[PDB]
């Protein structure tokens, strides 16, 4: 703490992206698996490259997943999947760690929704009571397995799905219901009001752009907009 | 051909299932001939697909507005981003094509429309607020918020624009009035017993906005919205929602109340401009506000 | 009442009588019971004094009886640049307001226009062109006019 905070925030997990880092270490264990990191502790700077495009292309075989530059949403979701797991399986020389890493993403799925949802108490009760032992056993693989890279470095992300998560649901109610996403969906309304109903002189423009932005956002006229 | 006839020949041919269906209806539907043909040339196009015709038919009996609400009028001047002059020249055209006055004209909308932005809605607060006008009716206040021009200080540049956050409040409530008494009616609560403890949970949100791109390049958007009302009558009550908000993310449900020609990084004019929101919302947590809904002035917290 | 009942229980209501108008419509004017009832309800509502509805509901069968004429329609589709999607969400607005037809859809849209374009009336010319082709239904023809586009010569 080295700064003077003014702003109350109550500091919770942003649910929208709340996944790339997890995705993205996934990808690295991954290329480290195809790699032998607990062998060969001191890869060199081509060993990881060809590691990555053997793993790409093999995808690319069997998920047909060409290669990317950064996780969005639709390439993250379908990299998590049992299916895909057992793809790059196929690959990993051992055959003991395949199925850790099976188990590893089974329990992943088994508590990833936990967080997108609306109101698990009622959606998914289930996955927030196995969560607390789910997360548990998730750490426990992550350390036996994997401690050649989680020794002293974590990405951010993986600590706050890892710790708080349940304590997080239960002292508010969801995860979800406080996306940030939904005003930054209303970005592509405010410049686009810009264009069409201009005035326009920055000391009006303002005016009438917010004067249109909140009669946009209004419960009443939307209830006339019903189209059943 | 029978209607290329006058109406003495079509009298004269059809006389006959003119007494049939006046007997049939005089025995069954106490002789109302015009509610009997009525419904059976209806059905008579329902037959043939012809929709178009026995809705427009239908339109023209029970009921036969040909008025267009001045709400949705408005509603479908701006929900479709239609422009004004545009709208102007429509209406001129829609009116000079056919007879009616589909499309109340602009100054009208715009009267109409005046009544649901912040500044209208009468209210008080118990107790007053802490370093806030009592003024209820002020508009969008200029979001420089009294800055001394001398260009000695600081520079007064940064432009913005603003409500006050308790004017959009008591605007965002008694637009969703409707749905609250709604929820009394499903409910089925106490209406004289319902008047005292309601609790309203608001979620805040203030993102940047990069480059406004044109032939002003950044932006901030401090906007916020309805999530819950619950009721705190009237013994622990541990949680009574009256209304959860179902679309929270969508953004057809985020309103906006300021907005800044700044920089999302330096902390300087980002802090100067949105001071007073904080003074506002920090001063706003403990009193209760006083609103008249569906008749009744009932209390609210926050 | 017979008015505020449902499609079905009108017609086992009714059945009977339309029955009787139907064999009535086979009998003298060949089973155009449409026109009939038409006319049925034209003279009951003229005895009934509104004369101004029965002007209305003459002026809806073989008149624009769907409200307004699709050309001025697509006038004001164009006549102020409005945009198509925009065009299809107004018309929801309007239908669903007020219980009318009043803006007409979008494909009977395109097709009542199809034949303001050039292309579509048949002509003839006396004498035929100078190396000009015989056709007339022709729209839009690509102006590029037919290059090879072999990159060898100017593109
Ligand atoms: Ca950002
Ligand atoms: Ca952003």
């Amino acid at each position: 703490v080295s700064a003077k905070p003014f702003m109350e925030t109550q500091p919770t997990l942003d649910a929208l992206h709340c996944d790339i880092g997890n995705a993205t270490e996934f990808y690295k264990i991954f290329q480290d698996e195809i790699g032998e990191v607990y062998q060969k502790p001191n890869p060199s700077r081509e060993e990881r490259r060809r590691w990555r495009s053997t793993l790409d292309k093999q995808l690319r075989k069997k998920m047909k997943l060409k290669p990317v530059m950064r996780m969005n949403g639709n390439y993250a979701r379908r990299l998590m999947t049992r299916e895909a797991v057992e793809a790059v399986c196929e690959l990993v020389p051992s055959e003991e760690r395949r199925e850790a890493l099976l188990k590893l993403m089974d329990l992943y799925l088994q508590m990833k929704p936990v967080w997108r949802s609306t109101c698990p108490s009622r959606d998914c009760p289930d996955q927030l009571c196995q969560y607390s032992y789910n997360s548990q056993q998730f750490a426990d693989l992550l350390s036996s397995m994997f401690k050649y890279r989680y020794d002293g470095k974590i990405t951010n992300y993986l600590h706050k799905t890892l710790a708080h998560v349940p304590e997080i649901v239960e002292r508010d109610g969801s995860i979800g219901a406080w996306a940030s996403e939904g005003n930054e969906s209303g970005n592509k309304l405010f410049r686009r009001f810009r264009k069409m109903n201009a005035r326009q002189s920055k000391t009006f423009e303002l005016e009438d752009i917010l004067k249109h932005h909140w009669l946009y956002t209004s419960k009443y006229l939307q209830k006339f907009m019903e189209a059943h | 051909h029978l209607l290329s006839l006058t109406r003495r020949a079509q009298k004269h041919r059809l006389r006959d299932l003119k007494n049939q269906v006046k007997t049939f209806a005089e025995k069954e539907e106490g002789g109302d001939v015009k509610s009997v043909c009525l419904t059976l040339f209806l059905l008579a196009l329902r037959a043939g697909n012809e929709h178009k015709q026995a809705d427009e038919l239908e339109a023209m009996m029970q009921g036969r507005g040909f008025g267009l609400h001045p709400a949705v009028c408005l509603a479908i001047r701006v929900n479709t981003f239609l422009s004004c002059s545009q709208y102007h020249k429509m209406y001129r055209t829609v009116k000079a094509t056919s007879g009616r006055q589909i499309f109340q004209p602009l100054h009208t909308l715009r009267n109409a429309e005046k009544e649901l932005l912040p500044g209208f809605h009468q209210f008080e607060w118990q107790p007053a607020l802490k370093n806030v006008s009592t003024s209820w009716d002020v508009g969008i206040i200029d979001g420089l918020s009294g800055w001394t021009v001398s260009v000695d200080d600081v520079p007064a540049d940064t432009i913005s624009r603003r409500f006050r956050y308790d004017v959009a409040l008591v605007s965002a409530l008694k637009d969703l009035e409707e749905d609250i008494m709604e929820g009394l009616r499903e409910r089925a609560l106490d209406d004289s017993m319902c008047t005292s403890g309601f609790t309203v949970v608001v979620k805040e949100s203030c993102d940047g906005m990069g480059d406004v791109s044109e032939k002003p390049e950044k932006a901030v958007r401090f906007s916020f919205t309805i999530m819950s009302i619950s009721i705190r009558l009237e013994g622990e009550d541990d949680g009574i929602t009256i209304f959860q908000e179902q679309k929270p993310n969508s953004e057809l449900s985020c309103r906006p109340l300021c907005l800044m020609f700044v920089d999302e990084s330096d902390h300087e004019t980002l802090t100067a401009i949105l001071g007073p929101v904080v003074a506002e919302r920090k001063a706003m947590m403990e009193s209760r506000l006083i609103i008249s809904v569906g008749g009744l002035l009932r209390s609210f917290r926050f």
